[PDB]
């Protein structure tokens, strides 16, 4: 069996699944039938570029695990780390939190520019 | 106290349902493998441990994609072939009375007609042999398709033999396969795996019987979207196949008539020797055992003390009323009346013979205005096939009567494709994720 | 009205326009008609990749406001910061300095490699 | 003559050839005939994205000369730097060591994640 | 080759000669047979 | 009133109104259509 590989860590906990992000990251990129294949490749490239742009805008460019300055609001979730990182799966967490997605993205986006401005001001001196 | 902060993870194993376009993977034919990618000699599959996924075979877009692709390939294959437009002429036909039996009297007509030639200002008188199902009286007859649309002739070089084809999803997507036996195509499958491409699926076109299909690994399986409702078909999958031997024993002869510059029409010159009906043979004991297993399984859903009846088809077009298939280019339509004829009550070497007919003007898909004239095949033909499933329909079903009557079904080709892709689904990955974590930037 | 949004800061000064680079940054990525749409889509990805490569080569990868080492030559422009960052628009500055574009690009390109070489030399010790 | 430019440093030594990586870096991106041109452009974009992803996974994102933590095994090559960086060309080295490529890539990939985890642990305190 | 005649069935002064009643032979489903048919055409569509 | 070069006569003048003007067009003849089969699956529609 090939239990471990690519998506094999889907059923494991978030802590255990956090050690195998690279296997998922690698595969995201790779007459009538050729047209369909080209369309699919174009869509895949667009999706990959969208994901890369979203990662870069938040300042975590070229990083798989990147914790940031935005604090966690208790309203979005109340469970503690004890019952999350070793007592839950990534799919369950995404299902629970899928409603609260865009607000954190906006918070990261507006937080990155302040850090950039402060760095520029510090380097001005 | 908690002092947590947001953190972004790239490559989280999360997937969502989605629809996309799949592409080829395969090892002169209608199912063109020239524009299909080669298959890897060592396919890879990853079993997902402790992962259960919802499945529903009756909402699969893969079936629609397969149907559309098959129709597109069929249309493409016939583009570079001769169009039989001049054939719509007044024929003069007589009955064939040369060494025929008592059942094939009037089944063949010897017709004569004028036709064009390579030169624009010349004509030639020719003759041919036609089937009674192809000619309609206007001692004067015409092709049935003349008043509908002018249609073409299948090129003789291409072959109609099915070839297995694998479907592969693009990058950023995945195909989930349910390995749980006894899974009935709807519900939560607990045993799941990820596969880059599907297994070889033969696009076999047949009605009333699934031929050269896949066999259940445990026992006879019964599937239906809503078994209580009689309007939905029932798919029965066998755990063992049944051998069926079909044959046309007439020794046909082919001749070519030049109808224009670089245009030839292939006609049936004459039949050598005796003229007899084509027929199929099915084992009797094996069929009885298979029907016993089928009724045993059906008793689970439709009561334990009910009477289960197998009868003939209701009616309709010849394609839906009769088991329709093709062997070696010849299109057979056969009368499966001796098989589905029995009653079951709760409590050697003879073979069932189906004599049956052949057709040349074909409307394969449920479309109007396009034919496919099959050129004749030289010599006697025979083949052997595996019956591995059935499509059944419940007649009536009201509470007034406790006896259940099941009849043959078919017609729609999507049922044939649904029997192979019932354990497959497609999802798209969502690598990005957000979580709480102690560290701060 | 939606005065503020995407290109709403076009008429504002450079100092005020520099506070909203992200809203411009986001939108840069996103039978006969389908062919034209596909052809149009093919070009946007190429343009975005060209811009990203040009940014990355200078060493400002994953940054919206990145200062560099090349000094400013007085010949290209004589106006001081007093009448630029709050008394001029980005369009006017680009129109004024559209002639002298490539030289600074080349200078940045040649300057980045020296910093890389020096960093390698220091890390060698 | 245009002896220097793009691939002009192909015949030079590795030490001399390493000074002009940018000229090669720039050019990697840029009715019946249009279809062929579009196919070629799609393949080129895919190749560029593959190369960028492979560079990014190892932690050398946005860098032309980036050293790493994986040590060099003597089994793969025994020649010293004295007879390599000024007594050999890049083509000869690539021909010699074309066999042992993937193992180093895997070592780099597995090494990057440990550094990321350690950085997260340090920042946790 | 169409054979046309003037229509003189309940027309006004300004619509005299505007419509032509034309008969002609035509093919059919069978390439052997032919059929005689007729129709009405506009003066701007037919030239002598 | 819009024009590329109002002085030159060779350029058209585009006039855009402030309020629209209703125009009612009508053909009062009671036409009848008949289909003639000119071949296999080919029909020509004529004014009977
Ligand atoms: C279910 O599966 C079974 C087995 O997998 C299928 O049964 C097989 O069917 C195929 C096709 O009918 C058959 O192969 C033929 O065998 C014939 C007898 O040996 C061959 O003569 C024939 O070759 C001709 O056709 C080819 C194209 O298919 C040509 O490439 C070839 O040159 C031959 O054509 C010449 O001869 C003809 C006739 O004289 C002439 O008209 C041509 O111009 C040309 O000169 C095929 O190889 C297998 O033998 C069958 N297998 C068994 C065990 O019997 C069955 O059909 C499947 N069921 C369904 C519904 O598809
Ligand atoms: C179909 O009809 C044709 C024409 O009548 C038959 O061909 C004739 O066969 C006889 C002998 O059987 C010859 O004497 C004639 O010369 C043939 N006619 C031509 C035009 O060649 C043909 O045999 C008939 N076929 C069958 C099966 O009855
Ligand atoms: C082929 O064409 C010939 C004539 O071109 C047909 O013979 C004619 O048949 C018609 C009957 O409708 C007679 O009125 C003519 O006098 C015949 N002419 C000649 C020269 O014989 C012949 O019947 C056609 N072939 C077939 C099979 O119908
Ligand atoms: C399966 O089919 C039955 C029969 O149609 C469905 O039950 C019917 O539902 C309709 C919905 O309005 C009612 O009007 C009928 O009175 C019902 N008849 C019976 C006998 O129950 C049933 O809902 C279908 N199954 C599912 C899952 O929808
Ligand atoms: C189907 O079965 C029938 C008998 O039920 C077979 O008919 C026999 O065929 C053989 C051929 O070798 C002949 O020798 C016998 O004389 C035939 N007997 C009868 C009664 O017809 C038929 O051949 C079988 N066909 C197939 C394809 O299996
Ligand atoms: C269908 O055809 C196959 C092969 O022609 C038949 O299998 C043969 O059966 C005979 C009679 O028992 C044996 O002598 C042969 O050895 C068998 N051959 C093979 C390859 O198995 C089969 O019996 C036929 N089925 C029917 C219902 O007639
Ligand atoms: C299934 O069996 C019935 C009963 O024999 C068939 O009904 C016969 O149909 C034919 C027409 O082809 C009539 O001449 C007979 O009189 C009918 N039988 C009776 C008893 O009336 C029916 O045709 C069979 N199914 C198919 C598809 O043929
Ligand atoms: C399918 O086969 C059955 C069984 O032979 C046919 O039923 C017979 O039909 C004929 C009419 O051609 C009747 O004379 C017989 O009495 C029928 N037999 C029985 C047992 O009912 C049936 O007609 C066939 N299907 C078709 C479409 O012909
Ligand atoms: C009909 O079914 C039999 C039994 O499943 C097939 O014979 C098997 O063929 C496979 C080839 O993939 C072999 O691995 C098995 O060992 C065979 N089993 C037996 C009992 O012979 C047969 O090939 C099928 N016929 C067709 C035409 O598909
Ligand atoms: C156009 O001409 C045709 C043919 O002359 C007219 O149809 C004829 O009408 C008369 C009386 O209405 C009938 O007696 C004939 O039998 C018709 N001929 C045919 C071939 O059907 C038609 O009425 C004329 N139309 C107009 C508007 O004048
Ligand atoms: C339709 O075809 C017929 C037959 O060709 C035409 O009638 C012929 O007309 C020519 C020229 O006027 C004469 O030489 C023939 O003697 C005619 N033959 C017959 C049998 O009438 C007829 O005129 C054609 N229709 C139209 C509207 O032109
Ligand atoms: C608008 O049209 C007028 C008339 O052509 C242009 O004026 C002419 O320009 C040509 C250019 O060689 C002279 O030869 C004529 O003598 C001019 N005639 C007059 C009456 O001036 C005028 O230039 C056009 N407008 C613009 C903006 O080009
Ligand atoms: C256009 O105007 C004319 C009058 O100038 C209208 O003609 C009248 O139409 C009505 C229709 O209901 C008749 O009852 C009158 O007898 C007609 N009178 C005259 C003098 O022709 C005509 O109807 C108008 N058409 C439209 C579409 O408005
Ligand atoms: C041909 O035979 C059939 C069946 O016996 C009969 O109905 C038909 O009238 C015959 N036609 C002839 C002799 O032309
Ligand atoms: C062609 O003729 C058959 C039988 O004469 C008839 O059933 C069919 O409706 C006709 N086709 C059309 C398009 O009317
Ligand atoms: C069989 O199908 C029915 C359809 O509703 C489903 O409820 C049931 O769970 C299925 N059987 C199994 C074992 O999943
Ligand atoms: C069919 O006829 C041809 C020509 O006479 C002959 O060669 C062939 O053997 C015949 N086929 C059979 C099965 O008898
Ligand atoms: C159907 O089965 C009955 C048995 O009751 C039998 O008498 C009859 O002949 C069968 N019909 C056919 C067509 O085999
Ligand atoms: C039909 O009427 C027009 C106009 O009155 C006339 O010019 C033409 O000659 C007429 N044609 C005839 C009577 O054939
Ligand atoms: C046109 O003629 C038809 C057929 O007689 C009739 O039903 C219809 O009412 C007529 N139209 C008008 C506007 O009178």
């Amino acid at each position: 069996a090939v239990f471990l590989g690519f998506l094999g860590a889907a059923g494991s906990t978030m802590g255990a699944a956090s050690m195998t992000l690279t296997v998922q990251a690698r595969n995201l990129l790779s007459t009538v039938w050729g047209i369909k294949q080209l369309q699919a490749r174009v869509l895949a490239v667009e999706r990959y570029l969208r994901d890369q742009q979203l990662l870069g805008i938040w300042g975590c460019s070229g990083k798989l695990i990147c914790c940031t300055n935005v604090p966690w609001n208790s309203s979005w979730s109340n469970r503690n780390l004890s019952e999350i990182w070793d007592n839950m799966t990534w799919l369950q967490w995404d299902k629970e939190i899928s409603n609260y997605t865009q607000i954190i993205y906006g918070l990261l986006e507006e937080s990155q520019n302040q850090q950039e401005k402060n760095e520029q001001d510090l380097l001005a001196l | 106290a908690e002092n947590l902060w947001v953190t972004v993870y790239y490559g989280v194993p999360v997937w969502k349902d989605a629809e996309t376009t799949l592409f080829c993977a395969s090892d002169h034919n209608v199912w063109a493998t020239h524009a299909c990618v080669p298959t890897d000699p060592n396919p890879q599959e990853i079993h997902l441990e402790n992962v259960t996924e919802e499945f529903n075979m009756w909402k699969n877009n893969m079936v629609e994609q397969m149907h559309t692709d098959i129709i597109s390939l069929w249309d493409q294959s016939l583009k570079p072939c001769v169009k039989l437009t001049p054939l719509c002429v007044t024929l003069q036909c007589t009955n064939v009375t040369n060494n025929i039996t008592d059942d094939m009297r009037g089944e063949l007509k010897n017709c004569s007609f004028n036709m064009t030639t390579e030169l624009r200002d010349k004509k030639q008188k020719v003759y041919s042999l036609f089937y009674r199902l192809d000619v309609v009286q206007i001692k004067e007859y015409r092709l049935i398709n003349c008043n509908t649309s002018a249609c073409t002739q299948a090129c003789p070089k291409v072959s109609f033999e099915p070839i297995p084809i694998h479907y592969c999803a693009p990058a950023g997507f995945a195909i989930l396969k349910c390995k749980d036996k006894k899974f009935n195509g709807t519900g939560p499958c607990p045993s799941v795996s990820t596969v880059q491409c599907t297994h070889g699926i033969k696009p076999v076109v047949s009605t009333q019987l699934l031929l050269n299909g896949s066999l259940a690994e445990e026992e006879v399986m019964i599937r239906s979207e809503n078994i209580t409702n009689n309007a939905k078909n029932i798919l029965v999958q066998f755990n063992t196949p049944v051998q069926i031997n079909c044959t046309r024993p007439n020794n046909n002869t082919r001749k070519s008539i030049r109808i224009g510059p670089g245009q030839a029409f292939y006609a049936t010159g004459d039949i050598i020797g005796d003229i007899r009906q084509a027929h199929c043979n099915v084992s009797k004991a094996t069929w009885n055992e298979t029907l016993g297993k089928v009724v045993k399984q059906l008793r689970k859903h439709f009561g334990n003390n009910t009477i289960i009846r197998f009868a003939n088809s209701s009616g309709g077009d010849l394609e839906v009323t009769t088991h329709s298939f093709n062997c070696g280019g010849e299109f057979f339509y056969c009368n499966t009346s001796g098989l589905f004829n029995s009653t079951w009550i709760s409590n050697s070497n003879d073979s069932i013979t189906l004599p049956c007919r052949i057709k040349q003007i074909i409307n394969m898909w449920q479309r109007i205005g396009q034919c496919m004239y099959a050129p004749p095949i030289q010599g006697v033909i025979r083949c052997v096939s595996n019956i591995t499933g059935l499509i059944l329909t419940r007649d009536g079903g009201s509470t007034n009567s406790t006896t259940e009557t099941f009849r043959p079904g078919g017609g729609d080709m999507r049922d044939n494709w649904r029997s192979e892709l019932y354990k497959y689904k497609v999802v798209k990955i969502e690598p990005l994720g957000v979580a709480p974590t102690r560290c701060k930037r």
